[PDB]
């Protein structure tokens, strides 16, 4: 029943300001009880700030030095994050929450399904497949590589789905400026009998390389 | 300020077993201390409360205990999904409501040795400009690899890019690329390409290479 949606993604040059919005449906709870937290990629999570039951308006995580502020609309049952003079360390994933014993069987636990957002200096670019050849030099391994891309859902198939077995697709990396890279496995008989393609469907740029893979010859 | 400690970062058990997590405040936080689950993709979810009370719907081989300064989470026996990161928070009056490192419970299984492959950039990508040069390791256990880059038998630091899978759920082993970076112009002022591997199931190093230029 009771649910807490978030904003949309969000990219912000860094400097400037971002402010995530947090609306819950169901339940009856007061606003200001929504608490924020984030959490940077592949790192824990660290909380932002919130109101401690026994004060009246909320506190922030020190670090942040000021840059932080939460607000809570009544009215729209809206709890709003506003995080200013972005650095590129705030670039995480941020979760608005209700824990703790407010007043109704146990602590609650109501969580948003969280909202990217993503500082830094660049700016958007759809990205090119380069062909990670089987060697002719038993098992072969072959691939795709997805270099200099912004936009970040880069999905990847292999022969439109029909192929899944031994796939592995890496997390992406970021450079000094500015990458990922998708394998499979496979027999080595098969090599020029079937014919193996990636599929990168990267959704925000509208790009739809499907690149194919073969076997590297001589002269 | 209150500091959470979560040692060890990393516990490796077998499906089944008994798993104690450990967390360790820089001064007493009485019993005011949460645990919480965090699944691949999805938010966290709050686990134990108040050092040792399970949180509604949650099962019961998971339990808190401890008080002021040192605290465990077990889980009796863990199941599948279990197999997650933890963390706790400290949840007192004194903010900031600092939450411990985490820590990440791992399938142990047995030593397996990486298969290693490597990859000259394509002709595709040098007419581009740049020379991207990957080497895989694939399906390894445990997680601990080092890949060392060779460029004419000269180490290669602070010049290439590692990522890695999540523990794979069929087998249980993880997979790494390796990714060497060189501008065009750089890589053509060089001969033989090797990434080194040295892993826990080897008895020696890998050496994957090739010289620019040949098949």
């Amino acid at each position: 029943q009771v649910q807490l949606v978030q904003s949309g993604a969000e990219v912000k040059k860094p400097g400037s300001s971002v402010k995530v919005s947090c609306k819950a449906s169901g339940g009856t709870f007061k606003t200001y009880t929504l608490t924020w937290v984030r959490q940077a990629p592949g790192q824990g999570l660290e909380w932002l700030g919130g109101i401690i039951p026994i004060f009246d308006a909320p506190n922030y995580a020190p670090k942040l030095l000021g840059r932080l502020t939460i607000t809570a609309d009544e009215s729209t049952k809206t709890s709003y994050m506003e995080l200013s003079s972005l650095r590129s360390e705030d670039s995480a994933i941020y979760y608005c929450a209700r824990v703790g014993d407010y007043g109704d069987w146990g602590w609650f636990d109501l969580w948003g399904q969280g909202t990217l957002v993503t500082v830094s200096s660049a700016s958007t670019k759809g990205p090119s497949v380069f062909p990670l050849a089987p060697s002719s030099k038993g098992t072969a391994a072959l691939g795709c590589l997805v270099k200099d891309y912004f936009p970040e859902p880069v999905t990847v198939s292999w022969n439109s789905g029909a192929l899944t077995s031994g796939v592995h697709t890496f997390p992406a990396v970021l450079q000094s400026s500015g990458s990922l890279s998708s394998v499979v496995t496979v027999p080595s008989s098969s090599l020029g009998t079937q014919t193996y393609i990636c599929n990168v469907n990267h959704k925000p740029s509208n790009t739809k390389v499907d690149k194919k893979v073969e076997p590297k010859s001589c002269d | 300020e209150i500091v959470l400690t979560q040692s060890p970062a990393t516990l490796s058990l077998s499906p089944g077993a008994r798993a104690s997590l450990s967390c360790r405040a820089s001064q007493s936080v009485n019993n005011f201390l949460a645990w919480y689950q965090q699944k691949p993709g999805q938010a966290p979810r709050l686990l134990i409360y108040d050092a040792s009370k399970r949180a509604t719907g949650i099962p019961a081989r998971f339990s808190g205990s401890g008080s002021g300064t040192d605290f465990t989470l077990t889980i009796s026996s863990l199941e599948p999904e279990d197999f997650a990161v933890y963390y706790c928070q400290q949840r007192t009056n004194w903010p900031p409501l600092t939450f411990g490192g985490g820590t990440k419970v791992e399938i142990k299984r047995t030593v397996a040795a990486p298969s290693v492959f490597i990859f000259p950039p394509s002709d595709e990508q040098l007419k581009s400009g740049t020379a991207s040069v990957v080497c895989l390791l694939n399906n390894f256990y445990p997680r601990e690899a080092k890949v060392q880059w060779k460029v004419d038998n000269a180490l290669q630091s602070g010049n290439s890019q590692e990522s890695v899978t999540e523990q794979d759920s069929k087998d249980s082993t993880y997979s790494l690329s390796s990714t060497l970076t060189l501008s065009k112009a750089d890589y053509e002022k060089h001969k033989v390409y090797a990434c080194e591997v040295t892993h826990q199931g080897l008895s020696s190093p890998v050496t994957k290479s090739f010289n620019r230029g040949e098949c």
